[PDB]
């Protein structure tokens, strides 16, 4: 003839939870670019026989 | 188009919890700092102090 509770009282947890994170960065960009492709000599020869 | 499109701030808890009768129960906390510096400056003269 016994009956059940409605429910059964669990424990209760406490979660405590921690993210920590850090950048760090260096740029640098120095100095001087100079050309690499340049136009280089030309020649030229042309002429009439007849 | 026109038809604008809302973005939300939520801030949002769904728990499963059990306590006695008339307690109080956090049920969720947050502490979050945030920094960040950018500096951007000239090779040799940035660092002269003041």
């Amino acid at each position: 003839l016994a009956t059940p509770s409605p429910f059964d009282m669990e424990k209760m947890v406490w979660l405590d939870v921690n993210i920590l994170e850090i950048r760090k960065s260096v740029l640098e960009n120095f100095g001087v670019d100079w050309s690499k492709q340049i136009p280089g000599p030309f020649a030229a020869f042309g002429k009439d026989f007849v | 188009n026109g038809f604008t499109v809302p973005g939300f701030i939520t801030r949002r808890s769904n728990a499963e919890i059990n306590v006695g009768d008339g307690q109080t129960m956090v049920i969720s906390g947050l502490v979050n700092p945030k920094t960040a510096k950018n500096v951007s400056k000239l090779p040799w003269l940035g660092d002269i102090p003041i």
